[PDB]
DNA sequence: CCCTGGAGAATCCCGGTGCCGAGGCCGCTCAATTGGTCGTAGACAGCTCTAGCACCGCTTAAACGCACGTACGCGC
């Protein structure tokens, strides 16, 4: 039938990648997958929301890393900045 | 063409980039997107997924299950400080609240 | 449909209160308890309605009440 | 011959240990039904709810009360006291903007 | 440099309703303030519920939908009624 | 080129339509934006703005002042019971609050 | 003789009526000014602040105080109290959800 | 710049409690409003450091504050 | 009146059923991927000039401190 946008399977190859001896319910894979959808739209909405005070019509990686630490709180967005800057590094290598 | 490898597997990432830079373009937030922040936004992601799940999964061996059930998902987000000021106004559907008795309501 | 906000009884109220980690509960909360409820109820479902007329449909669907939850800093994972 | 006659307070921390762990819906599912087409018909008549959408509203709802219950609990410690009250509730919406 | 502004419109407004007053510009700047929140707020309610039901465009009725979503009570019935009277005499 | 005659005018009000409709278009809201959708922005504008004014006017009136003072906009909002859940996450600056003291305070 | 000697609370009330009707800002600028300064020290060194930066920061600041000192004045009548209490703004925290 | 948390004075926090009602001062009340500005001033403060720093500006403007209290609900009028 | 032994009942650990939701597999198809091509936002370089930073008189209302007692937090 239709196709609709889900984050199911990518949730699950996180999970075994750092416990690869536990499972999920679908009620449990419904809630992370409103989680992710929910910070993809206060982050994203935090992005545009930067570019527009700054009359710049895109946004960049600066963008992102300016969101996710005004969301993300101490040492949550630290991680989250170093697992950022370690994914563009190796994305642009 | 060349071989069509993932974004993902080329930033060692396992979200999908592609499918988040088709949702900043489509989601109505700026005139262009950039090719890092799609990203930097799969990186944060799963980042976030993966500490979670993590503590879920601690959450889920110390009562004793092999399966993530929404309990264990509101047991890691409240016991974490970073988790629960970031979803401090978030509401988790079958999860409850945590098990804490005030130290004037013991016998 | 008339008299149904009494359909919140006392033992579910007091089950709502045990949840919370309440030692006591007086007579008079379960009336409060329930005219709380009311209101929130009328703003979370006015809301929803507003997003049901808005997509000109008749029925209530789950995502318009996440809407309607998420708007006011009450948003509800899992729907 | 002698009843047990358990003094109150104990079943009841009995009863928050025993609904604090578990993950079962306290309110039962029509009586929160029903409550939700009354309160919805004043608005829109002829007017219909999903299943999933009640569920929605129900689990949204007792959480918002369970964590009202929790602030009005504590005012009670904070008022030296362990019965809460409904001028408690009063307080605590009242200090959440509500 | 031209800055954007809404300080004039508002006085028109206030002269409408209250010829007998005028305003300062501490207190225009809370107006101006005011009004440009408002306008983000209804703007990004009307993008949202665009993007809810896969709408791309926003129309009268994006608006209203925000008004009351956002504006409660009975001061939202007068913003639709206010924005319905616009509507059909811009017409 | 006919004559130009503004919206506002045509539509019975004060607010700009045209500033209104080229915010919504530079604002990276929607795709598209309707022409009823600015009119119905400039009058609920215009509405809540004649409210507050004819609010703060009144409130001027009670302490003998001609001019609008941002102490009269606080006092406007926050005798205004919509207007004070409206923007009951508002900080507005040189208002200060209502003077009102508790029952149990006055001797 | 004997001066007037006010009772614990007249006075209260006097400076309560008076600055529930004036606007003037009742922390002072320079004071107020250099805590911005060594606070925003910890995350950036060379960093500077305008007039009007420190003033937007100081009215947030003083309404956001009023309004926690709203909040923890009711929990003292709700606490059969007319003092306010350390306990009564971790209450006050808590219960907004700001720990 | 050291010690600048006790420039927030005696009869400035007090001048605080009788804006907001407030009859009766404790004497402990100083320390905790000094830790509950201290803290409410790290995050506004912090977030503005974020939004200069984005900006490529090396001093805050009153801007940036604005939407600093506006992202956690706290939007001031007249900048 | 407080300390300690025994037993009633809600709760916790454990063996057996199984079943229905979770895990795994097959297409395959539609959205993710590859290459090119421009309009164009953006990084970079030089000017500047308007507002913030640092120090100085001064004076004066704001603030620390001490003496006293009565409204009030707290114990019972």
């Amino acid at each position: 039938k239709t196709r609709k946008e889900s984050y199911a399977i990518y949730v699950y190859k996180v999970l075994k990648q750092v416990h690869p001896d536990t499972g999920i319910s679908s009620k449990a894979m419904s809630i992370m997958n409103s989680f992710v959808n929910d910070v993809f739209e206060r982050i994203a909405g935090e992005a545009s929301r930067l570019a527009h005070y700054n009359k710049r019509s895109t946004i960049t990686s600066r963008e992102i890393q300016t969101a996710v630490r005004l969301l993300l709180p101490g040492e949550l967005a630290k991680h989250a900045v170093s697992e950022g800057t370690k994914a563009v590094t190796k994305y642009t290598s | 063409r060349a071989k069509a490898k993932t974004r993902s597997s080329r930033a060692g990432l396992q979200f999908p980039v592609g499918r988040v830079h088709r949702l900043l373009r489509k989601g109505n937030y700026a005139e262009r997107v950039g090719a890092g922040a799609p990203v930097y936004l799969a990186a944060v992601l799963e980042y976030l997924t993966a500490e979670i799940l993590e503590l879920a999964g601690n959450a889920a061996r110390d009562n004793k299950k092999t399966r993530i059930i929404p309990r264990h998902l509101q047991l890691a987000v409240r016991n974490d400080e970073e988790l629960n000021k970031l979803l401090g106004r978030v509401t988790i559907a079958q999860g409850g609240v945590l098990p804490n008795i005030q130290s004037v309501l013991l016998p | 449909l008339r008299d149904n906000i009494q359909g919140i009884t006392k033992p579910a109220i007091r089950r709502l209160a045990r949840r919370g980690g309440v030692k006591r509960i007086s007579g008079l909360i379960y009336e409060e308890t329930r005219g709380v409820l009311k209101v929130f109820l009328e703003n979370v479902i006015r809301d929803a309605v507003t997003y049901t007329e808005h997509a000109k449909r008749k029925t209530v669907t789950a995502m318009d009440v996440v809407y309607a939850l998420k708007r006011q800093g009450r948003t509800l994972y899992g729907f | 011959k002698k009843p047990h006659r358990y003094r109150p307070g104990t079943v009841a921390l009995r009863e928050i240990r025993r609904y604090q762990k578990s993950t079962e819906l306290l309110i039962r599912k029509l009586p929160f039904q029903r409550l939700v087409r009354e309160i919805a018909q004043d608005f829109k008549t002829d007017l219909r709810f999903q299943s999933s959408a009640v569920m929605a509203l129900q689990e949204a709802s007792e959480a918002y009360l369970v964590a009202l219950f929790e602030d009005t609990n504590l005012a009670a410690i904070h008022a030296k006291r362990v019965t809460i009250m409904p001028k408690d509730i009063q307080l605590a919406r009242r200090i959440r903007g509500e």
